[PDB]
C-alpha cells in the first residue's frame, strides 16, 4: 500500500501565525490519467472530516484562502497563511490514486495564546446521589491556558489521591483555551466521616494554586 | 441537497454480525459511489472499502476482505456494511462517505459500534448546584458510549463544557458544565437533557438551588 507519513505529529502555532503540515508518500500517487489525487481534510472533534484541497494544490469551493496546497513527487505541504482560532483541529492527507486509499496519521494543530486561569467551581455530592448512598466531589476548571495543570484534592486538610479521575476537553475553537473536570469519588460512609473538601489547581510554571472549598455541615 | 443518513449507536456481542445503513437522499442514488471509512481512537481513519449502486461492484481494503460486505438497495437508495465474527478490534465510528462533487462533500454523521460481552447499564444523571454562575450534570456509570448532554433542549449552547467520559469499574462517567448569568438563573429554568441510545432512556434534570 501507499503509506502516507505526516510531519509533525502534533504543531503550536500563535494565533494569527503561519502553519505548514508535511505528508510524505512512499510511493508515486500519480494516477494512470496524469493527475496526482492527494487530498487534504481537517476533522473537528465530533465532526465528519471537512475537505480543504483536492488534487494537492486545488482549494475546494467554501474552503477559506488561507488554506492552499502544493507539492511534487512524494512530498505534499499544507500552508495555513494566518491561522484563526476555528482552524485547530486534526489535519490529514489522503490518497485515492491506487487502491487501497489511505490516509496520513495526523497532525494536531493547537493554537498558542496568553496564559489564562481557569475558572474554578466545586460541587458537592447531590441530595439525589446521597439518596441513592453515592458520594462524587465535582470541581470544573474551565477556560484555562496552558494545557499542563494538575489538580490536587484535600480532604480535612489532608491530600487524598485515592478516587480523582481527571478528564480533558478539547481546545475551544472561539478562545483557544482547555478545561478540565477533576472528580473525587467515595463511599457515603467516608464522606460522612469528613468535613472540608478543598479542589486546589496548580500551573507546573507557577507555586500559587487556585483553590475552592466547601465543608459538609453547611 | 445530498444528505447521507446512516443508522444509530449499537451495542453487540463478540461472534455475532451486525448490518449498519447509510440512507442516501437529494440526488439520483445509483450514479455515486459510497465509500465506508473506520475511524477507531488510536488507529485515525482507515479506508473499508465502496460500492458503486448502479452495478453493486464493489473494492475493499484487503484489511477488510472477509469482514466487511457492502450491498446496495435500490428501491430505498440505501448502503449496508455487514460486518461479521466481530470482536473489540471492531469497535469504531464508521462513517459512509459519497463520491464527492462540486456542491459540498457528504459525509454521514457516523455510527458508533461498541463491540462487548458487558449488558447495557443507562446513567444516573445528578444536578450540580451551588455574574456568571457555572451548573453542572454529573452523568454517572453508564455503558456503553455515547450519550447525548444538551442545555435547555439544545438552545443553551454557549459556555458549556461537556467532558469525555472516563472508564472507572466497567462503566462511563461524564459531567458538563454551563455557564449562564445569574439574573437568568433560577429565574429562568436550567436542564440538562441526558439521553443515552443504548438503553432508548432520556432524562431531564432540572438544577435548582441547594
Amino acid at each position: 500500500d501507499v503509506l502516507l507519513t505526516q510531519t509533525p505529529l502534533s504543531l503550536p502555532v500563535s494565533l494569527g501565525d503561519q502553519a505548514s503540515i508535511s505528508c510524505r508518500s512512499s510511493q508515486s500517487i500519480v494516477h494512470s490519467n496524469g493527475n496526482t489525487y492527494l487530498e487534504w481534510y481537517l476533522q473537528k472533534p465530533g465532526q465528519s472530516p471537512e475537505l480543504l484541497i483536492y488534487k494537492v494544490s486545488n482549494r475546494f469551493y467554501g474552503v477559506p484562502d488561507r488554506f492552499s496546497g502544493s507539492g511534487s513527487g512524494t512530498d505534499f505541504t499544507l500552508k495555513i497563511s494566518r491561522v484563526e482560532a476555528e482552524d485547530l483541529g486534526v489535519y490529514y492527507c489522503f490518497q485515492d490514486s491506487h487502491i487501497p486509499y489511505t490516509f496520513g496519521g495526523g497532525t494536531r494543530l493547537e493554537i498558542k495564546r496568553a496564559d489564562a486561569a481557569p475558572t474554578v467551581s466545586i460541587f458537592p455530592p447531590s441530595s439525589e446521589q446521597l439518596t441513592s448512598g453515592g458520594a462524587s466531589v465535582v470541581c470544573f476548571l474551565n477556560n484555562f491556558y496552558p494545557k499542563d495543570i494538575n489538580v490536587k484534592w484535600k480532604i480535612d486538610g489532608s491530600e487524598r489521591q485515592n478516587g480523582v479521575l481527571n478528564s480533558w476537553t478539547d481546545q475551544d475553537s472561539k478562545d483557544s483555551t482547555y478545561s478540565m473536570s477533576s472528580t473525587l469519588t467515595l463511599t457515603k460512609d467516608e464522606y460522612e466521616r469528613h468535613n472540608s473538601y478543598t479542589c486546589e489547581a496548580t500551573h507546573k510554571t507557577s507555586t500559587s494554586p487556585i483553590v475552592k472549598s466547601f465543608n459538609r455541615n453547611e | 441537497e445530498v444528505q447521507l443518513q446512516q443508522s444509530g449507536p449499537e451495542l453487540v456481542k463478540p461472534g455475532a454480525s451486525v448490518k449498519m445503513s447509510c440512507k442516501a437522499s437529494g440526488y439520483t442514488f445509483t450514479s455515486y459511489v459510497i465509500h465506508w471509512v473506520k475511524q477507531k481512537p488510536g488507529q485515525g481513519l482507515e479506508w473499508i472499502g465502496y460500492i458503486y449502486p448502479y452495478n453493486d461492484g464493489t473494492i475493499y481494503n484487503e484489511k477488510f476482505k472477509g469482514k466487511a460486505t457492502l450491498t446496495s438497495d435500490t428501491s430505498s437508495s440505501t448502503v449496508y456494511m455487514e460486518l461479521i465474527s466481530l470482536t473489540a478490534e471492531d469497535s469504531a465510528v464508521y462513517w459512509c462517505v459519497r463520491e464527492r462533487d462540486n456542491y459540498g462533500v457528504y459525509w454521514g454523521q457516523g455510527t458508533t459500534l461498541t463491540v462487548s460481552s458487558a449488558k447495557t447499564t443507562p446513567p444516573s444523571v445528578y444536578p450540580l448546584a451551588p455574574s456568571m454562575v457555572t451548573l453542572g450534570c454529573l452523568v454517572k456509570g453508564y455503558f456503553p458510549e455515547p450519550v447525548t448532554v444538551t442545555w435547555n433542549s439544545g438552545s443553551l449552547s454557549s459556555g458549556v463544557h461537556t467532558f469525555p467520559a472516563v472508564l472507572q469499574s466497567d462503566l462511563y462517567t461524564l459531567s458538563s458544565s454551563v455557564t449562564v448569568t445569574s439574573s437568568t438563573w433560577p429565574s429562568q429554568t436550567i436542564t440538562c437533557n441526558v439521553a443515552h441510545p443504548a438503553s432508548s432512556t432520556k432524562v431531564d434534570k432540572k438544577i435548582v438551588p441547594e
